[PDB]
RNA sequence: GGAAGUCGGAAUCCGCUAAGGACUGUGUAACAACUCACCUGCCGAAUGUACUAGCCCUGAAAAUGGAUGGCGCUCAAGCGU
RNA sequence: GUCCCUACUGAUGAACUCGUCGCAAUGGUAAUUCAGCUUAGUACGAGAGGAACCGCUGAUUCAGAUAAUUGGUUUUUGCGGUUGUCCGACCGGGCAGUGCCGCGAAGCUACCAUCUGCUGGAUAAUGGCUGAACGCCUCUAAGUCAGAAUCCAUGCCAG
């Protein structure tokens, strides 16, 4: 559901400052020489256990925040693996650990000095030896602190990416038309400028098709690395192409405004068609206006033909600028990630046990249409009036009285009366608004 | 309790005192600023309720209203007053001629066997030399005073009490300059003035009185418990209160015969229930219908006045409609409202045979 | 949003913190128990109480196991108390029902045994379409 | 919530003071002087 | 033509509604948006009454009717009584019942041809319906439930069924109904068809939170005066269903 | 305080839970030849350190316990809990074929939910340690159960004495007298060829009984009086109402039951017609106070019902039943 | 408004007068006063008592059949509102009303013969 | 209400505009801070919402 | 991936000079653009850095209402001679 | 093995001839929190979701009253029933420290019932205008605008 709800994390100074005028402002600190050496005791006992519960609660509310990578979805693990170097975050999550039970051994070790205590100028000093040596441990902190603050805020401003749901993955090279289709079909913001890597991050976006809801996502886009070694930016492309489960629309620009041979985009979606082994690859010819099919070297014609006769690779053509191709690319793809998860859903459920699923009942309970056996229709009353009929549109400037209009005139919610005397229907419409006898 | 309230004592004086009237601006129309009454008692209505937002909208509610019995008023003084370093002073008092014996009533302890003497000397100084005493008086608050009051007094014979003894009040005239009041207040000398003319229906007013006294009791009911915080025993009760903001629902005429009869209820009733009110009697005059309940015990003088400032309030701009009004037995479960219908409903009785 | 009634006139408290109820629905719990009243404030030594139409946290005692597990919230819909109306009727039922709801307001059950309060099917549009009789 | 002697909520009384329920209050005081002046005059 | 509406930030537009085929009944209360949605649909095409019932906001849920009469309990005042005699053309037959049942819109279901009724009503109010509504009385349950106002939905082209009904019992329904009968959910997947929308023969209102294949369904199975939805839409468009209610 | 929770602090044990189990031993031995031993909720450091005193030393002592306790030596202790399929797998991996001999139960719910959603949870911790306890135990063995005094008490005393031989409530010194914290110990494992599926189910076992006859004289030879339904009401039946015809009043041999559950005794013509109703209506009996009595049944009072009873009784008389 | 009927005694129940009794089956009990709702919770017979109206009209102390009180019922068809028919409604019960009243008083006589 | 001596008038010149005139800075330019100090944004983001009037040129009407 | 003084690592030179850092900040995806250091022209004669000494403010306070003894005092009715 | 003065809460009161109407120094002081409708499925948002000002209506706590209605209370010993005993029986009554039971007005009561709770000025944090110190600059120095449930008052209690 996201991951905006972490609370924020402060550095080494403000955690002792919020420490320690936690302590001051909410307990009493008014002690006297002259009081017995029990009351001595219990005041500063309650200064450094109270010192320790306030730390402890900081600490675990940290830990208890940040996600767990072991609990995770794997797309999501690799994401964040290849954005915040995961080792790192989890021994930056341990130095939180460890300073956290460090300062419940001071705690423990210091409340029984003061047990022991003999005067009020040895029970100040214990004191202060355990608030400062706690200090001293949150500022060690330091470093930590300022990593945990910047991967939360990275976190917050996180997409939520559904990896379950129909989803159409947007993939190419740069500068292709990647980020100007996802805004062509979907509202969302996506930085659309001609050069080399604007995309820096994972974009989302949906659209609505046959009453349902899908998912866009457009990557940064990959360049021809081996994929032993990559960009962190090229590699959250490539994490997104291989552990969801999406319908990936390869684009490739046949004119050379790209920067990149069509040699180059042919031996790219070769060597990371093993990454889509299962999802079904649209490739999608994009900027048709300004070269099309037919003007190409028919050597060149031979290849991506021969990129068809893979078994569930399909070429389609679209371009961004004129819209003329982006609509249907969209309604073919999505009607065959349709098709697709509705044969998968019947199979779950149709499996080779001789019992229809429980599950695959409800659903053919709900799609069966029920119609009596006589076939006769029954009769349907309509009136004449209805069939004439203008729809309401509320920018006409030519509606009608619209009852709430009269409210808004007339005062608002609380302060309009209505009339219930003017729908009355009377043999004489003088005969409205009286005063209609009750009891005599 | 309230510290607000902290000097529990009894009340110094039974009628109570206004101690404070509406800011006065001379642009407005004259206009009198409070009134007299007795307490009847509470009878029980039903309102059609016009309330835009309330869950009771265009439904009928129940509601509990009092009934205050209000002669009219006659008023017999003027009188003046100036501002001042220390405060206000009172500078002049002129009176009428024919002061009636109920307010003369009030200048004595002892009217039995007095003399009956009071304003006798007042009287000849109407036709001294041709009035000049009394046009030198009047003249003194035109040009001196910042603000003029009116005496006025209520008539005991029109109430049903064994009192006979009339209820003299101060009245302040707002709204118009001081040559304007005193000319009204010279004018409206030796008249009645009625309730009709200084209230008005579907109005917040403002209602003083004394409460009910309870004598001594302990800390269990005079502070509400399981120096002056320390709850400490003494006298409940017989305490002045201003209460604020209560609805005019109706002003009866007394005249009219048909006071308790509504638009919707054809039944020519008066606001008196059926067997009296209990421990009061019969309301014969004006009256004026409070919503919900009001301080004092029954026939104590209830003081009403208008309300200080502008309402801030949608129930103050409310029209109040009155479906019926209860006219059953005070003194029992009464489930008749008149005469006729009880007999209607219970047929001829056995003493009604043998008179008949 | 918490499960307090919004805009529910004053009316007599009938059930305190610690009365057994009847369930009215057909969830398979038979009586409830009330450990808390939504919605009502806490001074000091006040037990808070409900009325009709109000949800409280209750816990069933005699019924189907598997309702027995936990804690439920739970809209009164009966109560002997007499209470007044604004219509001016005191009136009251012959025993105090209730049935389970979860937090948005919907119920467990199917349908209602016996009477709805008014004021419980006004708030509560639910029951109200639950309800066999609304009196 | 909001005082009763906030300065806002002042401020939003002084506004229903002068323009709803002072016509209101200006009318009815209208009605009655003219009431009170044909007693007085009679 | 289906639209979705509020009467306040709740969902169940058929608790504070009841709509026919010559009037409609709208709660009265606050603002008149519940009201002006109804009219934007209706532009003075059938009358429609603002009324209470029995002093509480629940219309639908007490009322039930077609366009040839109306029946509300005898909870209702004779001012409600007037108020809606007034309001209706005297082509409307008005009854007030004295049914303990009270929640006459919980327990009677009608179109104007068939009513389905609560299976312990009386005999003296099975034959006031068939006399005023001027339809045939049936008695039946909607999957194992006796309210069958609640949840079942119908109009003379078609009727929308609780989720959970059995195939079988739907066949037999519709056969003695004579229209197309649809298992299927309103309001994000609540059972509750009747308390949830209403529909008459040539436009429907529903929550705001139903979905967009739930109101593909409302829809298909009450025709419309255009003719893109005869009911057989189901079996083309199966695979939204297939996904959206698995 | 208690004096075996000091005597544990001063030498005995880490708590008094160890004074318990050999409190049970003392009453009934079956520590002392057993061979392997299985603690469902191990206590800490009590329960497992009197299982290795008496016990041979270190043979199959399985600590499986939902609460992370301190590991204790020489006892294979888990921190995993019990109700699960993969626990219990993890249970047959390390006990290879050596099923329990004995089986310890230490039911400890969150008490405090007004002491019925605690005897609930606590009963159903002690069925599903009955679950596993049935799935593995030899012929002859013991199961030690803790469970809390409640209706559903009953019910687990029934299915022990169904399923063992020699069932024995111990409550013994050393036990908490304030709550109902009691002991029970099943013997006499009968091994069935199948495990029953609806004799261990929750459902089955805490069902409630049949509903006993409800005091039809109290409602109908004296109405006047008070015990109002605390309870709730009965499956179906809804509405509240029941009506039949006057006939199957007469007809009856129990007219106190029908008088106090149904609400009038109806006199309309049936569809098929029957000629005895039409006699009892045509009847110099049965006259305006009858009438008005049979209309509405549930307000009446003991002369009103009283009456009833003479006329069926006249009625009988005139139509020859024999009583 | 409506002016009731006490269920146990008969005469008029007034708004806000009295309690309202409603039972599990649907049925709502109005009462007048609290002698009369007292009476019913320890089921007594208002056919018994002399002072309820039940007891007069099996007793035969006021008369039931007549053109006069057949005028008079509770109507469930509403009627559109007509304003000439509601003025001479209620010239008619200023005749119904009077007729009823020389009525009752002959049969008095008649008992009292 | 403006100070008196300050006149505003609406610029038919350029769009959203208005110009305080008048003799006294004192009057004209406290007028236009009390504009800008009644068109605030309350308990949102700064960073995000521009509402607002703003003071843009400040100068002489000759 | 992109890194042009300004995400980083290391060096930090020369010319033209009146002077201008292989750059002090704003800014760009990188540039661009602005700005600082430094320099020249105009107005004008005294400035400005660090300390020291007095007097004054802060340099920590709980809990019945109260104390330069009180009123009160400000080119003192306070401080130094 | 160590019923009295004063304080407080109330009530009277001599002298000013008795009263009637008043003024107000001083002392006290009071309201509090939540929800719902509209704004609005709006601004904002890829989605999931999702406000606020103005306007309207209720509720919790506190405070001050009140008894039309509902419930409770019964020495109204008001009416009726009934147990023991007695006045010879009937009628009418007595005793059982008010025998018991039912209803029971009036009165007292109950957030177990109902009603009512009000507006000006000056400030604190802070946001500004003009403008020196200091030829830039500056909310402060002289001058000055706004702003908290705060402060002082009015409304309210005593006199
Ligand atoms: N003529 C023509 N130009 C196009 C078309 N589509 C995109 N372009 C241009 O080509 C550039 C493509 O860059 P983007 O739209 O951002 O797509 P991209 O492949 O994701 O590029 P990056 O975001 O930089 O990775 C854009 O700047 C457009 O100006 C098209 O259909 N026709
Ligand atoms: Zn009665």
């Amino acid at each position: 559901t996201g991951w905006k709800d972490i609370p924020p994390v402060p550095t080494a100074q403000e955690f002792i400052d919020i420490v320690l005028s936690r302590t001051q402002r909410r307990l009493p600190t008014q002690i006297r020489p002259g009081f017995k050496i029990s009351r001595i005791r219990a005041f500063y006992t309650r200064k450094v256990k109270f010192t320790q519960e306030t730390c402890s609660e900081k600490f675990g509310a940290i830990i208890s925040s940040f996600p767990v990578l072991s609990d995770q979805h794997p797309f999501h693990r690799d994401l964040m693996n290849i954005l915040y170097d995961a080792d790192h975050f989890k021994v930056a999550l341990g130095q939180i650990s460890t300073a956290k039970n460090l300062i419940e051994t001071i705690s423990r070790d210091y409340v029984r000095l003061l047990k022991y205590a003999q005067s009020l100028y040895q029970c100040k000093q214990l004191k202060r030896a355990a608030l400062g040596r706690m200090a001293t441990l949150i500022k060690r902190l330091k470093d930590p602190l300022i990593y945990l603050d910047q991967v939360r805020q990275h976190l917050a401003r996180l997409p939520d990416i559904n990896p379950t749901t129909r989803t159409l993955l947007v993939a190419g090279f740069p500068n292709v038309g990647k980020s100007s289709f996802v805004r062509s079909v979907t509202r969302a913001d996506t930085p659309v400028e001609p050069y080399a890597f604007t995309t820096k991050s994972l974009f989302v976006g949906h659209l609505d098709y046959k009453y349902l809801r899908y998912q866009v996502i457009d990557t940064p886009g990959i360049l021809d690395h081996p994929l032993e070694e990559m960009n962190t930016i090229e590699m959250q492309s490539v994490t997104a192409l291989a552990h969801l489960r999406a319908a990936v629309l390869y684009f490739m620009d046949i004119s050379e405004q790209c920067g990149f041979s069509l040699k180059a985009q042919i031996n790219l979606f070769k060597s990371i068609k093993p990454l889509f082994a299962n999802k079904m690859v649209f490739i999608v010819l994009n900027k048709m206006d300004i070269k099309k099919f037919e003007e190409l070297d028919p050597e060149m014609q031979q290849e991506i033909n021969d990129l068809t006769k893979s078994g569930e690779v399909e070429i389609l053509r679209a371009s961004c600028a004129t819209q003329e191709g982006v609509q249907e690319v969209k309604n073919h793809v999505c009607e065959r990630l349709l098709v697709e998860r509705v044969s998968q859903k019947l199979k779950a459920g149709t499996h080779s046990n001789g019992n229809i699923g429980t599950r695959l009942q409800e659903v053919m309970a709900r799609i069966h249409v029920a119609t009596p056996m006589d076939g006769t229709t029954r009769e349907t009353f309509i009136p004449e009036a209805v069939k004439n009929l203008k729809k309401y549109d509320k920018n006409d400037p030519n509606r009608r009285v619209l009852a709430r209009d009269i409210e808004e005139a007339n005062g608002g919610a609380g302060v309009f009366n209505v009339d219930l005397r003017k729908d009355w229907i009377l043999e004489n419409p003088e005969w409205k608004y009286d005063k209609i006898p009750e009891i005599f | 309790g309230s510290l607000a309230f902290l000097p529990r004592k009894r009340a110094a004086r039974h009628r109570g005192r206004v101690k404070s009237f509406p800011k006065d601006d001379p642009k407005k129309p004259v206009h009198l600023t409070a009134a007299m009454g007795y307490k009847a008692g509470m009878t029980t209505i039903v309102r059609d309720l016009d309330r835009p937002g309330a869950k009771a909208h265009k439904k009928e509610v129940v509601e509990a209203v009092t009934i205050i019995d209000c002669p009219p008023m006659v008023v017999v003084g003027l009188v003046g007053y100036i501002e001042t370093p220390r405060g206000l002073r009172s500078l002049t008092t002129v009176w009428a001629e024919h002061l009636s014996d109920e307010v003369k009533r009030r200048f004595y302890k002892n009217w039995y066997k007095s003399k009956k003497k009071a304003f006798t000397k007042y009287a000849k100084k109407y036709a001294e030399n041709n009035g000049a005493s009394i046009t030198r008086e009047l003249e003194r608050i035109k040009k001196y005073c910042t603000v003029v009051r009116v005496l006025a007094h209520t008539q005991i014979r029109k109430t049903p009490l064994k009192q006979k003894k009339a209820h003299l009040m101060e009245i302040q005239i707002n709204g118009g300059s001081v040559a304007d009041k005193v000319e009204f207040g010279r004018s409206l000398f030796e008249k009645p003035v009625t309730i009709d003319t200084i209230f008005e229906k579907d109005e917040m007013i403002d209602v003083i009185a004394v409460t009910k006294g309870h004598g001594f009791v302990g800390v269990t009911a005079r502070w509400g418990t399981k120096q002056w915080t320390v709850a400490r025993a003494g006298q409940m009760g017989y305490h002045h209160r201003t209460s604020v903001n209560h609805k005019i629902y109706r002003i009866g005429k007394g005249d009219d015969e048909a006071n308790a009869s509504t638009e919707t209820d054809l039944t020519k009733k008066k606001i008196t229930p059926m067997g009296g009110f209990v421990r009061y009697g019969e309301v014969n005059n004006d009256y004026v219908m409070i919503k919900g309940s009001v301080p004092g015990v029954k026939k104590r003088i209830m003081t009403l006045r208008k309300s200080l400032f502008t309402h801030t309030s949608r129930k103050a701009l409310e029209k109040v409609e009155l479906k019926w009004i209860d006219t059953s037995s005070e003194f029992g479960h009464g489930a008749f409202q008149t005469a006729a219908e009880k007999k209607q409903f219970m047929g001829t009785l056995k003493k009604d045979l043998q008179t008949s | 949003k918490r499960g307090a009634p919004g805009g529910k006139l004053k009316m007599t408290l009938g059930l305190p913190v610690g009365a057994i109820m009847n369930c009215a629905d057909n969830s398979g719990a038979r009586n409830l128990y009330i450990i808390a009243v939504k919605g009502a404030g806490a001074r000091l030594n006040r037990l808070p109480a409900g009325g009709v139409g109000d949800m409280v946290m209750a816990t069933v005692k005699k019924g189907k196991p598997e309702l027995r597990k936990k804690v439920h919230p739970a809209v009164i819909v009966r109560q002997a108390k007499p209470w007044k109306r604004f219509d001016g009727v005191f009136l009251y039922f012959e025993d105090n029902a209730g049935v389970i709801v979860n937090p948005k307001g919907e119920m467990k059950g199917s349908a209602i045994t016996g009477p709805v309060g008014k004021e419980a099917a006004e708030l509560w549009p639910r029951i109200a379409s639950n309800a066999g009789v609304v009196m | 919530a909001k005082s009763a002697r906030a300065s806002r909520i002042k401020e939003n009384h002084q506004r229903f003071k002068k323009n709803i329920a002072g016509p209101v209050e200006a009318a009815r005081l209208e009605r009655l002087s003219a009431k009170l002046m044909a007693i007085a005059q009679a | 033509m289906a639209v979705r509406a509020q009467f306040e930030n709740s969902n169940e537009v058929g608790v504070f509604a009841t709509l026919t085929n010559s009037y409609c009944l709208v709660a009265l209360g606050a603002s008149e948006n519940f009201y002006s949605v109804f009219e934007a649909e209706l532009q003075d095409v059938i009358p429609i009454c603002r009324t209470t019932i029995a002093g509480t906001r629940i219309i639908g849920r007490l009322t039930a009717g077609n366009r040839k009469g109306l029946l509300v309990p005898t909870t209702t005042t004779d001012q409600e009584l007037q108020h809606l005699r007034n309001s209706l053309p005297d082509d409307i037959r008005i009854q007030r019942i004295e049914e303990r049942l009270s929640a006459l819109g919980n327990v009677i279901v009608c179109n104007d041809h068939t009513a389905l009724i609560h299976p312990d009503l009386e005999r003296e109010t099975e034959e006031i319906i068939a006399d005023v509504l001027g339809v045939e009385v049936f008695r039946q349950t909607i999957a194992d439930h006796v309210l069958v106002g609640s949840y079942m939905a119908l109009s003379n082209q078609g009727g929308l069924v609780h989720p959970k009904t059995s195939i079988q019992d739907q066949d037999e329904l519709s056969s003695l109904l004579g229209v197309p009968l649809v298992a299927g959910s309103v309001n994000r997947g609540s059972n509750v068809i009747g308390g949830g929308m209403v529909v008459n023969d040539w436009l429907a209102v529903t929550g705001l939170d139903t979905t967009a294949p739930e109101l593909s369904v409302i829809e298909s199975v009450f025709r419309l005066g255009e003719g893109a939805g005869p009911g057989a839409i189901n079996t083309s468009m199966k695979n939204t269903i297939v996904e959206s209610f698995y | 305080l208690d004096k075996w929770y000091k005597l544990a602090k001063e030498k005995g044990y880490r708590a008094r839970a160890a004074f318990k189990l050999i409190q049970l031993n003392k009453k009934y031995g079956f520590l002392e030849k057993a061979k392997v031993v299985l603690d469902l909720c191990a206590a800490p450091g009590s329960w497992c350190q009197v299982c290795a005193e008496t016990m041979p030393k270190d043979s199959l002592i399985i600590g499986v316990d939902l609460a992370p306790i301190k590991p204790i030596p020489k006892v294979i202790t888990f921190q995993s809990d019990i109700t699960t399929e993969k626990c219990r797998a993890t249970i047959r991996s390390h006990l290879k074929t050596w099923k329990a001999d004995v089986v310890l139960h230490d039911g400890a719910p969150n008490v405090g939910t007004a002491w019925v959603q605690d005897s609930y949870n606590q009963a159903e911790l002690a069925l599903h340690s009955l679950k596993l306890a049935t799935e593995f135990l030899i012929e002859g063995g013991t199961f030690v159960t803790k469970v809390f005094r409640s209706k559903d008490y009953n019910k687990l005393l029934w299915v022990c004495n169904q399923l063992f031989t020699k069932v024995e409530a111990t409550k013994p010194p050393s036990s908490r007298n304030v709550s109902a914290e009691i002991f029970v110990v099943c013997r006499g494992f009968k091994a069935p060829k199948r495990i029953d599926p609806r004799l261990l189910d929750p459902r089955s076992i805490f069902e409630d009984l049949a509903d006993p006859a409800p005091n039809n004289e109290a409602r109908v030879y004296n109405p006047e009086q008070k015990k109002r339904k605390r309870e709730g009401y009965e499956e179906g039946d809804y509405t509240q109402y029941k009506e039949t015809s006057a006939i199957e009043f007469i007809n009856t041999t129990d007219p106190i039951a029908i008088l106090a559950n149904y609400n009038k005794l109806s006199f309309e013509q049936p569809p098929n017609g029957d000629v005895a109703l039409a006699a009892l209506e045509k009847l110099p009996e049965t006259t305006k106070e009858i009438r008005a009595c049979c209309d509405d049944l549930k307000v009446l009072g003991k002369k009103d019902f009283r009456l009833l009873l003479k006329w069926r009784l006249r009625v009988r008389e005139i139509f020859g039943l024999p009583s | 408004m409506r002016i009731e009927n006490c269920f146990f005694c008969g005469r008029p129940a007034w708004p806000s007068k009295g309690i309202t009794f409603m039972r599990n089956d649907g049925k709502a009990f109005r009462f007048c006063r609290s002698k009369c709702h007292k009476n019913f919770k320890m089921k007594r017979n208002p056919r018994k008592l002399k002072w309820t109206k039940a007891y007069r009209k099996n007793a035969g102390k006021e008369m039931v059949v007549d053109s006069t009180l057949q005028f008079a019922a509770r109507r469930n068809v509403p009627v559109r509102y007509n304003r000439e028919l509601w003025q001479k409604t209620l010239k008619a019960m200023e005749r119904i009303s009077e007729i009823r009243a020389r009525r009752e008083r002959v049969f008095y006589k008649k008992r009292m013969a | 209400v403006m100070a008196p001596g300050v006149e505003v008038e609406i610029s038919k010149a350029q769009k959203d505009e208005l110009i305080l005139s008048g003799n006294s800075l004192e009057a004209v330019s406290q007028s236009a801070a009390d504009i800008q100090q009644i068109c605030k944004v309350r308990n949102k983001d700064i960073r995000k919402f521009l509402d607002g009037i703003y003071v843009s040129e400040k100068g002489n009407i000759v």
